Parts: structure tokens; C-alpha cells; sequence
């Protein structure tokens, strides 16, 4: 227990952006949290950032507008950051701090764990094999995500990145709590996935944490982390299954940019800090299934890559931690097409050993490999159509520009309320198949093609 | 012998009171024992790097000095062993404490101390004889395979004065003692070797065995020598690379991946099996891991490759051919970005520091065959095996012109197909082997007709890149017949013969036989499509490449089918059994054509 | 006349469930708010000053 | 029959919001039976300010725990004008304590120009010199500190542990 009283400060030597900079504090522990409490008489929280001998720095979350040098409190709790969890939070609506907004009480806490995260060991965790259903035939036939894989939903600005998420939350299951995190969104996207999970009335299994996009910044460096502790909470202690929302992870790194640009790091790659890597790499991989503990964390993170570039750091750096990425386009939104999924950068690393014999069907993991190869040449038919006109094709490539017609709208395209199973999108993935004759399917062998080709 | 704790800043501890500690020797910072090395000093200061989270150290706490720098326990209790960045036991960390988290600070023996291990001495020493370092002064059966040669550290040397019988053992009860001018020293089982410094050896000689991969690339490609440095899903061509090597020790690490492929190492590597004299055995009796994730601290990530390397060169001085594969290089130099970056030093590119061209160059200049220290006749190597992972797509990051200059095999990824999967692709504008001119002996020993399909091979390739520039600015109207086959087997080789899924069971390794029986398949419808063209051209029956995809459509399939292969379930003479009656089907169906 | 009679009659089972339970953890209250208050007030009593890091 | 589909589904939503209303009341009536329970917990700790010689060896220790938590040249206590003649009488006994603790000096004084309210039941609120720096230990600032670290077992000892935390006690 912390049975001594906490010291209360008045030493505030210096105020500079997003800091606040003590002075004659007595032993302080580094990642703190301090209650600041300003001259007019309302209440801030704050993490120390670094000490140094009897000064520290402490990372105001709500931003220190109004801190003063003379009358500013700065309680120090003596304790780093513990959220208080519980079963009973799943059906209550949080801020990004942890306070209620659902007007109703505070979390009567079971436990207080370290939102930080400790590190699972390697050697006693289960490998993800178990294949999540998610109806979505662009993300399931080709995509496969088993529960306990980190994967993110890569998009941009204005695409429908929020519907194909709720989709999934609709749709997931085998071949079960939500922990919904939104950092900076707007008012519109928290009246959607709030509106969509009353309708299911799922409500009851929903815990969600909003950041708006007026609410600080500071406090989204944390609610990722107040998240994910819950997550851990509900799945490693209370056994259930979880999926966790984390949308725009863009307007996280946004705010940890902004809390190393007044602090004056080494700046890294597009003015990014240079610890990016580790820290998104803190929150992606709290994640997965452990030996003796029947829950898991199956996470779908959403970014929003600026000017639709996938070599920007903010998805190129999720693409080294997470496993497969899913592809949200443009050019397939223009075109009416929803979900619009580009299956040619999109990635499920725990695809191979998910599917197959035994888990899905036979010739799961051979369709694949065969719808890959017909989209990724007949894209490429198509940019040989604008040079040479439409006469110059041969007949054997009258039909790969056959198949773009028909993958892109029987198969790709499903509309927001079809929950397709996975066999139902295997036997569509055929009939796009008999579109070539047998002797061009080159990525299926011979063991396949004589029983699932001819229908 | 005590230090305190003067200020924090994530991984980097500032601690006062400490005036003779050297560089780059290990602490105890903070309450609970959280290692710390130590990489500045400021008159009285110094300024420490921590291989744990530092949340919670306040000031004050005190920093215990330890008398030595950062060094592994190379002993016996290796072989089959998980271990982190540090070498600590992943194993035994998950028994002692019966829970799944690894706790702050936590101290255990990277070796365990109660087992016993049978020993048996040299034959060909005595009490009284002189053993100087590397002298190897007993022999351990670790297990069924890998016996395990009890050597004297280097820079030790003596007279021995008392030797152990042949026992049970534990690697704290004192084996020799040898007498030197005066002192006398007592010796165990378990030497103490620093990760950063190279373990002596007499000469390095050249090598020019073949290090025999799984892939189709690089076996006939560019292909790679028994203690050459190569560097190259860049992460399941890398442990499809470690599981079928024909080494002796197999040394995988990982620098930095994902979490849930760690959990598939560790599920496929115990239950992978190999052939010995007779019986089959598993891997893990030859192969130890070291096991970073990315979720693990950014010092203790640099450092994974270093206690990888020094693994690897304690089973090379036995005289072992081990072989490392160094998982993630790209991730490593990731660490050594955000580590110099919390000590504000001036980057040279892109981030990186300016001595990315010599830590890279202290990691693959430890490599290749070598004529061990030591009296007993002994002749170890090392191959190391990269895993470059460039950011973004592009070839132009300050990790992979760092390795150019270094490594002696490099195969890259195509520019085009980089963020599509086509695997593996070739790059030829960086794409090398240097091993080329050193293999053509072991070429026409064995395989010897291997070579003249590979420059053909080639030159199919390098006439297609050329073609393919101008089919995309005039597209196939200034195209004799004769060039639209080479348009046509390079595309029936790069999606073929290139391409291998190394995650299909009949893929996952392609013997050297199997892969010159696909290339003499391919060359040889090359032979015969030309010859089928060039015969006709001028007068009429003109057979174009349009006239023989129409009636070798079958064929052509066929030929794509020879992947499908499994070298297990089918034979070695029953693959051969089934490529030679493609041959006489192919032969028989251009006569049906003239 | 089915969906405003099915709302209203079910929102008595609404009603008529938390009754229930909000009587069920008041009468577990009084058992034992003297084990706690036996707790909270001899630990509030139990002061014992230290000085940790020197 | 479109307005059929609409008359349905708003009424998943009233079914949902009827449900969720329903679980916000319940966890306000077991707030307020902690309300009640810390309610109950400051009288019964106002009945530990009388008998002046419990209350007496609380102070004693309440006014040491200040002194060991700064360790400053010069402190200063702050309290009520009731129990200013146990104040002083507590301050006397850490003296010979804290001096040959830690081996300092020091200078203690106590405030007569701004008191404590006489509402606040108990404790000590002890100052530095320049009066910057201040441990707040009364009785309500340690019950409401030693309170928030003790609702895990309240909770679980209240109103029954939980049935599906099955791991990590």
C-alpha cells in the first residue's frame, strides 16, 4: 500500500507547451502522475516524462493553458498510472481520460493494472489458428484472420473504413466482448458505431473509450493503453473473447509527434519521433492467445494514410508490427463499390496455417493463390489495353479482362448486410474460375482441379 | 562499488557517484536489478543504456556495478534453449515463476545449474601436461547428436594440476585447475565470453563447400557457399531458409518481429524431424533460438544479434558447421536509430548514425570457414544469413547500400513486386553472388550439366527485361517470332520456377536434383519451341508462338505442374521417372507440329 | 397494438428485473459492513512514518 | 413496408436503451451503498477524535509522518484551534524521534495566524519554510487515500467476489 501522504507542490519553474516543469520535488519517480489543480480552481492530470536529480517534467494531458508559475498545485501521487477495471465496464461509454460519460457512475475496481502493459512471454503463447468467420468474402476468402491476429484497416479520408469495421463487429464469429477505442474522431463517427451497437443491442458486451476530435490530445496517448488493459483484463482473467477497435490510429501518432516536438527529441522519419516503432509496437502487440487461458485479443486497428501513400510512416511502421494488413482504396470507392479492398497490397500473415483441410475445406488455400494471380495479371492486361487499344488482345486475354468484371462485383462487392459464409465464398471464387479454361489455372494442382473444377 | 540514480529519460538512466566504472560494463539499476550497460561517462556521472523498461526508478535508487562488460555463459544446456536479447531462458522463466509474464528485473541462470552432465576427457592430456587456450580438455554427450567439446577460454594457459574422472556433473563443480607462473587458477564447465568482442582463432581460410538453401533462388541463382554472408514475406523466407539447412548447429534469431510469429517458431522448430544414421530426430536437439519480439525494450533488441553471433561462434571453435540466420537486419538498425536518437547524436541519413557501416560491418566479418584455435586439429565455420527489410519500397535506405559493400551473396526483391506478393522476385540491378566462379568445380562434379542451363537461364531473363520496356511502349508489333517465345518463358519461369510458395508442404524445400530437373525441362522446351519457329520462318507453314499455344496447350500446364512435386511423398528416381516422360511428351509434340 | 403492448409489458420485466438485485446487493451490504469498517478504520489508525530512498 | 422495417428496428433501439437504464441504475444504488459506507466510516473516525488519548497517540504518529515525508530545516504545522494543546503535545514527542532518525536538525514551529477550519475532524497539515512544498495528512485525506486502494476488497467483501475473474486470485 501507499500509506504515507502525498507531498503537494507549489514549485512550478517552468511552463512550455505541453510541459510543466517542477522544481525541488523530493525523490520523484519517473512515469508518475500528478494532479494539477490550476488557479481558478479546476483539475488537470499529468505523467512525468523525465527527472532529473529535484526537477521533473511532467506531460500535462488536457494541455497547460492557464498554468501558472505562483498558485499551481501539483499533487504527486507517488504511483504510475493505474486504471481501475472490472466485468461491469463492459456496457458503460468512457472519455479518453476513463471518466464516465454515460451519466452514470465511476468503475467500482476488481484490480488496478499498470496500463503500460508487462510483456507476455514468448515461449507460453498460443499460436493463432483458429479462423474468425467475418462474412467479408474480400477479407475471409482471400484474407483469413484468425483470433489473436493484430490487423489493421488501412484507408484514407472519407472512404467507408468505419462501415467496413462495423460490419465485422456484426458478422465475426468461428467457423465474445467488444472494446471499442476511438482517438480524435468526430462527432459523427461516435454517433455511428454507438447507433450500430444499440440496434444490434450488443450493447451489453460493448466498452467504449471516445476521444473526440475536441477532446485534449494528450489524453490519446493513453486511451489506446486504457483500452488494451481492459482487453488484457477481460481476456486473460475473465476468459472471453475480445475485439478491439482502434480507430484512426493516425490521431495517435499525431499527439505523440506533438508530445516530442516541444519536448526536442531526435527527430525520425517525416518529423515522427524516433521511439515510434516501440511504441506502436507497445500497443499492437498486446495481442494473441496464452497457454492455460481460454480468451483472446483479436485486434483490428484503422488508419488513415495521408494522400493515400502506404510508404508513409504511419503505415509502413503498423506493416513491421501487425500481421497482414487490410487495403482499403480510392479507386474502388469512386467506383460504387463496397467494401472497395484492394486484394493486391492486402495481407494475412496468419492466412497459411488457418485454412486447409480440416479447419475451412480442401481447396481453400489453392482458390487464393489462384484469384490473386488472375486479378494481379488482368490488372496489368488493362494498363496494356490503354496503349494499344482495345483491338491488339488475343483471346486468352479477352478473358483475364473478363474476370476484373466479375471479381470486382460478384465477389469483392457484398453490401453492408450480406454475411457471406466461407463456404459461400468459396463457391463464388469457383464460378470466377470457370471463366479460364483448365489449362490455365497454374497455381492449382492437379489434386484439386479434378474434383472442384467441373460444375 | 555503489552508485545512485541521478536522473531518467525512458531507456536512459543518468547515475551519479560512479568514478571508476569503465565503458560498456554492466549495472544493476533501480530496486529490482534491471540490467544496464554503460555507454558515456561525464567526470563523476555515467550515463547508462537499460535493457528493461525503466517506469518506476526514482532517484536515488541505487546502481549496483558488476566488474564486467556484457557477456553469455557458453556452456553445455545450449542446444535446444529459448533465450531473449540478454540470454535469459525463456523456458525457465516459465516454470519458476508458473506465470506467462515476464517479470522486471528478474534474475535467473541463462544455464541450468542442477543438471548433471556426463564427462569424459581428451585421452591425450594428463596431470602435468601444458593446455594453453582452446585446448579442448573434455567431451560432454549433450545429447544424441551434438557431443559437446569442453574448451579452455582463449588468453588462459598452464599446467594442469587436476582433471575430473569421468562422472556426473554440474556445470559448478570444478573440472581443472591449472598451475601458471604462480598463481593457480580453478576452471568449470561454463566460460564467460563478451558479446562484442570477436573469440580468437588461428587463420581463416576460403571457403568452397556449398551451403545448400530450400529455394529454387539462390541454390541455382545466386548461390551461396559454406561460410558466405548472404541477405535477402521477407520473414517466412527467412525460417523457411533455417529449417532445412545441412549444417551441424542451427542458430536462429529473431531481432525484433511479431509476436504470434514467435509462437510459429517455437511450434513448428520442436516438431520438425531429421534423419540421422538410421533413426530420425528432432531439430531442437542441434538448434538453439534467441527470441525478441518487437513489444521487448530497444537496447535488449540491439543486443539480440550480438548474443546470436557469439552462440554461434562458441559451436564454430568445437569445430561445427553452424549456421546463423539473422532475422530482421533492418529492425536491428531500427534499434541503433532510436537508441543514438535518445543521446542526441548527429545522424548522418535518413535518421540513421554514420557507424551503421561499421556496426553492420562487426556482425558479418565473423563468418567463414576457419582453422580453430587450438591443438586438437579442429576446422569450424560460420554462415550468416541476413534478413534486410527496407522501409517503404524503397532499395535507396541507408541499411541495404550498407550491406552491398559488405555481404558476398545479396538477392533482392523486385521494385515492382514489393507491396503485390510475387515470391520470390530477383532485382538484378543489386542482385549478386560472388560464389559463382568458386562452385564450378563442385558444378560438373555432380550435376555437370547444371551450368550451361544456368547462362541460358539467365539469358532468357536478361533478354526479358529488356523486351519488357518496349512491349510497354510498342507492344508486340516489333516482335519476330523468335522473341515472343523469350517473352514466353520467362513468364513460365519467374511464375514457376522462381516463384515458390515455401509455405506448401511440397514447396517448403526443393532438393538440387529437383531443381536442376525443372530447369532442364524448361530449357529444354526452349530448344525445342525455337527450333520450331526458326525451321519455318521464311516459306509458309510459318509455326508462330500463337500456333503453339494452341496445340501444347496441355503441355504448357504440365510443365507449370512440375512444382507440385513433393520430394517425400514421391521419390528422387520417381520424380526423375516423371520429368523424363515430359521430356518424351515434349518431344513428341513439336513432331506432331513439323 | 402488438408493438406498443409488447414494449410497455416487457419494460415491467425491466423494472421488475432490477427490483430484484437492487435488494439482492443492499442485503448483502448490511451482513458485513463491519468487516470493512473494522478494516478501513484500524488501517486509517495505523500510521507509520519511514523514509525510503535515505 | 418500408415504414414496417422502420417501426422494428427503432424498436430494437427502445428495447436496447430500456436495457441500458436498467443496468445505470443498479451501479448508482451500489454507489451509493459506498457513499453510505465512507459516510458511515467519517463519523465513526469522529468518534476517534474524542477519548484525547487515542486521538492523542494519532497525532503523534499523524505529525511524524509529515516530518519524515519532507525532510526540510524548518516545517510548520497547521491545525485546529481545538486540538492545539495536543498538537503541541504530539510535535514535542517526534523531535527526539526524527532528530537521531536521519541524523538533521530542524525547527518546528506551529501556525496562530490562519487555523485549520473547525470542520475538519482531526489531523495535521504540515508546511515547509517558505511554505511551497505541504503534506496534507488530516483523517479525511487518509480516508480517502487508504479508501481508493481498498475497493478491490470492499467490493469483493460487500457484494460477493466476482464468479468469472477466474485467474490472478
Amino acid at each position: 500500500y501507499l500509506s504515507q501522504p502525498r507531498l503537494t507542490y507549489k514549485t512550478v519553474s517552468g511552463v512550455n507547451g505541453p510541459l510543466v516543469i517542477l522544481d525541488h520535488v523530493k525523490f520523484p519517480r519517473y512515469a508518475e502522475i500528478v494532479h494539477l489543480t490550476l488557479p481558478d480552481g479546476t483539475k488537470r492530470s499529468g505523467q512525468v516524462l523525465e527527472v532529473s536529480g529535484s526537477k521533473a517534467v511532467v506531460q500535462v494531458f488536457e494541455g497547460t493553458s492557464g498554468i501558472d508559475a505562483k498558485k499551481t498545485s501539483c499533487e504527486f501521487t507517488g504511483d504510475i498510472l493505474r486504471t481501475p477495471v472490472s466485468e461491469d465496464m463492459l456496457g458503460r461509454v468512457f472519455n479518453g481520460s476513463g471518466k464516465p460519460i454515460d451519466r452514470g457512475p465511476v468503475v467500482l475496481a476488481e484490480d488496478f493494472l499498470d496500463i503500460m502493459g508487462q510483456p507476455i512471454n514468448p515461449q507460453c503463447r498460443i499460436y493463432p489458428e483458429e479462423m474468425i468467420q467475418t462474412g467479408i468474402s474480400a477479407i475471409d476468402g482471400m484474407n483469413s484472420i484468425a483470433r489473436g491476429q493484430k490487423i489493421p484497416i488501412f484507408s484514407a479520408a472519407g472512404l467507408p473504413h468505419n462501415e467496413i469495421a462495423a460490419q465485422i463487429c456484426r458478422q465475426a464469429g468461428l467457423v465474445f466482448a467488444i472494446v471499442f477505442a476511438a482517438m480524435g474522431v468526430n462527432m459523427e463517427t461516435a454517433r455511428f458505431f454507438k447507433s450500430d451497437f444499440e440496434e444490434n443491442g450488443s450493447m451489453d458486451n460493448v466498452c467504449l473509450f471516445l476521444n473526440l476530435a475536441n477532446d485534449p490530445t494528450i489524453e490519446r496517448i493513453i486511451t489506446p493503453r486504457l483500452a488494451l488493459t481492459t482487453a488484457e483484463f477481460l481476456a486473460y482473467q475473465c476468459e472471453k473473447h475480445v475485439l478491439v477497435i482502434l480507430t484512426d490510429m493516425s490521431s495517435y501518432a499525431e499527439a505523440l509527434r506533438e508530445v516530442s516536438a516541444a519536448r526536442e527529441e531526435v527527430p525520425g522519419r517525416r518529423g515522427f519521433p524516433g521511439y515510434m516503432y516501440t511504441d506502436l509496437a507497445t500497443i499492437y502487440e498486446r495481442a494473441g492467445r496464452v497457454e492455460g487461458r481460454n480468451g483472446s485479443i483479436t485486434q483490428i486497428p484503422i488508419l488513415t494514410m495521408p494522400n493515400d501513400d502506404i510508404t508513409h510512416p504511419i503505415p509502413d511502421l503498423t506493416g513491421y508490427i501487425t500481421e497482414g494488413q487490410i487495403y482499403v482504396d480510392r479507386q474502388l470507392h469512386n467506383r460504387q463499390i463496397y467494401p472497395p479492398i484492394n486484394v493486391l497490397p492486402s495481407l494475412s500473415r496468419l492466412m497459411k496455417s488457418a485454412i486447409g483441410e480440416g479447419m475451412t475445406r480442401k481447396d481453400h488455400a489453392d482458390v487464393s493463390n489462384q484469384l490473386y494471380a488472375c486479378y494481379a495479371i488482368g490488372k496489368d492486361v488493362q494498363a496494356m489495353k490503354a496503349v494499344v487499344g482495345e483491338e491488339a488482345l488475343t483471346s486468352d486475354d479477352l478473358l483475364y479482362l473478363e474476370f476484373l468484371q466479375k471479381f470486382e462485383r460478384n465477389f469483392i462487392a457484398q453490401g453492408p448486410y450480406e454475411n457471406r459464409t466461407v463456404y459461400e465464398t468459396l463457391d463464388i471464387g469457383w464460378q470466377l474460375l470457370r471463366i479460364f479454361p483448365k489449362e490455365m489455372l497454374k497455381r492449382i494442382p492437379q489434386s484439386t482441379l479434378s474434383e472442384f473444377y467441373p460444375r | 562499488t555503489f552508485g545512485y540514480v541521478h536522473g531518467v529519460s525512458g531507456p536512459v538512466v543518468t547515475a551519479c557517484d560512479m568514478a571508476g566504472a569503465a565503458m560498456y560494463e554492466l549495472v544493476r539499476v533501480g530496486h529490482s536489478e534491471l540490467v544496464g550497460e554503460i555507454i558515456r561517462l561525464e567526470g563523476d556521472m555515467a550515463t547508462i543504456q537499460v535493457y528493461e523498461e525503466t517506469s518506476g526508478v526514482s532517484v536515488g535508487d541505487p546502481v549496483l556495478r558488476t566488474g564486467k562488460p556484457l557477456s553469455v555463459e557458453l556452456g553445455p544446456g545450449i542446444m535446444g534453449a529459448i533465450f531473449d536479447g540478454i540470454q535469459r531462458p525463456l523456458s525457465d522463466i516459465s516454470s519458476q515463476t508458473q506465470s506467462i509474464y515476464i517479470p522486471r528485473g528478474v534474475n535467473v541462470s541463462a544455464l541450468s545449474r542442477d543438471v548433471k552432465w556426463d564427462f569424459t576427457p581428451c585421452k591425450n592430456l594428463r596431470v602435468g601436461s601444458h593446455i594453453t587456450g582452446g585446448d579442448i580438455y573434455g567431451i560432454v554427450n549433450e545429447n544424441s547428436l551434438i557431443k559437446h567439446k569442453i574448451m579452455l577460454p582463449p588468453r588462459n594457459r598452464g599446467t594442469v594440476t587436476y582433471i575430473a574422472p569421468p562422472g556426473n556433473y554440474d556445470t559448478s563443480d570444478v573440472v581443472l585447475e591449472l598451475e601458471f607462473e604462480g598463481i593457480k587458477e580453478k576452471f568449470s564447465m561454463v566460460q564467460v565470453w563478451p558479446v562484442r568482442q570477436v573469440r580468437p582463432v588461428t587463420e581463416k581460410l576460403p571457403a568452397n563447400h556449398p551451403l545448400l538453401t530450400g529455394q529454387r533462388v539462390l541454390d541455382a541463382l545466386f548461390p551461396c557457399v559454406q561460410g558466405g554472408t548472404t541477405a535477402i514475406g521477407k520473414t517466412v523466407i527467412s525460417q523457411s531458409l533455417s529449417k532445412y539447412s545441412n549444417s551441424d548447429v542451427i542458430i536462429y534469431v529473431g531481432c525484433g518481429e511479431r509476436g504470434n510469429e514467435m509462437s510459429e517458431v517455437l511450434r513448428d522448430f520442436p516438431e520438425l524431424t531429421m534423419e540421422v544414421d538410421g533413426k530420425v530426430e528432432s531439430i531442437m536437439k542441434r538448434t538453439a533460438l534467441v527470441a525478441n519480439t518487437s513489444n521487448m525494450p530497444v537496447a535488449a533488441r540491439e543486443a539480440s544479434i550480438y548474443t546470436g553471433i557469439t552462440l554461434s561462434e562458441y559451436f564454430r571453435d568445437m569445430g561445427y558447421h553452424v549456421s546463423m540466420m539473422a532475422d530482421s537486419t533492418s529492425r536491428w538498425a531500427e534499434a541503433l536509430r532510436e537508441i543514438s536518437g535518445r543521446l542526441a547524436e548527429m545522424p548522418a541519413d535518413s535518421g540513421y548514425p554514420a557507424y551503421l557501416g561499421a556496426r553492420l560491418a562487426s556482425f558479418y566479418e565473423r563468418a567463414g570457414r576457419v582453422k580453430c584455435l587450438g591443438n586438437p586439429e579442429r576446422e569450424g565455420s560460420v554462415s550468416i544469413v541476413g534478413a534486410v527489410s527496407p522501409p517503404g519500397g524503397d532499395f535507396s535506405d541507408p541499411v541495404t547500400s550498407a550491406t552491398l559493400g559488405i555481404v558476398q551473396v545479396f538477392w533482392g526483391l523486385d521494385k515492382k513486386l514489393a507491396q503485390r506478393k510475387h515470391f520470390p522476385s530477383v532485382n538484378w540491378l543489386i542482385s549478386y553472388s560472388k560464389y559463382m566462379r568458386a562452385l564450378d568445380e563442385y558444378y560438373d562434379k555432380h550435376f555437370t550439366e547444371f551450368v550451361p542451363l544456368r547462362t541460358k537461364a539467365k539469358e532468357i531473363l536478361q533478354e526479358e527485361e529488356d523486351l519488357a520496356e518496349i512491349v510497354q511502349l510498342v507492344g508486340k508489333a516489333s516482335l519476330a517470332e523468335t522473341d515472343k517465345i523469350t517473352l514466353e518463358v520467362a513468364k513460365l519461369i519467374k511464375d514457376d520456377f522462381l516463384q515458390q510458395n515455401g509455405y506448401t508442404p511440397y514447396d517448403r524445400f526443393c532438393p538440387f536434383y529437383k531443381t536442376v530437373g525443372m530447369l532442364s525441362n524448361m530449357i529444354a522446351f526452349y530448344d525445342m519451341a525455337r527450333r520450331a519457329v526458326e525451321t519455318t520462318a521464311q516459306s509458309d507453314n510459318k509455326i508462330t508462338w500463337s500456333i503453339i499455344r494452341e496445340h501444347m496447350g496441355e503441355i504448357l500446364y504440365k510443365l507449370s505442374s512440375m512444382k507440385f512435386k513433393d520430394p517425400v511423398k514421391d521419390g528422387e528416381a520417381k520424380i526423375k521417372a516423371d520429368y523424363a516422360q515430359l521430356l518424351e511428351d515434349m518431344q513428341n509434340a513439336f513432331r506432331s507440329l513439323e | 397494438q402488438a408493438a406498443m403492448g409488447s414494449q410497455g409489458n416487457l419494460s415491467a420485466e425491466v423494472e421488475q428485473a432490477t427490483r430484484r438485485q437492487v435488494q439482492g446487493m443492499q442485503s448483502s451490504q448490511q451482513r458485513n459492513r463491519e468487516r470493512v469498517l473494522a478494516q478501513l478504520l484500524g488501517m486509517v489508525c495505523d500510521v507509520r512514518p519511514q523514509v525510503h530512498p535515505n | 413496408e418500408k415504414k414496417e422495417k422502420q417501426i422494428e428496428q427503432q424498436k430494437k433501439i427502445q428495447m436496447s436503451n430500456l436495457m441500458n437504464q436498467a443496468r445505470l441504475k443498479v451501479l448508482r444504488a451500489r454507489d451509493d451503498l459506498i457513499t453510505d459506507l465512507l459516510n458511515e466510516a467519517k463519523q465513526r473516525l469522529s468518534k476517534v477524535v474524542k477519548d484525547t488519548t487515542r486521538y492523542q497517540v494519532l497525532l503523534d504518529g499523524l505529525v511524524l509522518q509529515g516530518l519524515y515525508q519532507l525532510l526540510e530545516p524548518r516545517m510548520i504545522v497547521r491545525c485546529r484551534k481545538q486540538d492545539f494543546p495536543l498538537v503541541k503535545a504530539a510535535v514535542q514527542k517526534a523531535i527526539p524521534v526524527y532528530k537521531v532518525a536521519t541524523k538533521r536538525d530542524v525547527d518546528v514551529q506551529i501556525d496562530q495566524e490562519a487555523y485549520l477550519p473547525e470542520e475538519i475532524a482531526g489531523g495535521v497539515e504540515i508546511y515547509n519554510g517558505d511554505r511551497k512544498i505541504k503534506v496534507s495528512n488530516t483523517l479525511e485525506s487518509r480516508l480517502d487515500l487508504i479508501a481508493q486502494q481498498m475497493m478491490p476488497e470492499v467490493r469483493g467483501a460487500l457484494f460477493g467476489a466476482n464468479a468469472n475473474r477466474k485467474f490472478l486470485d
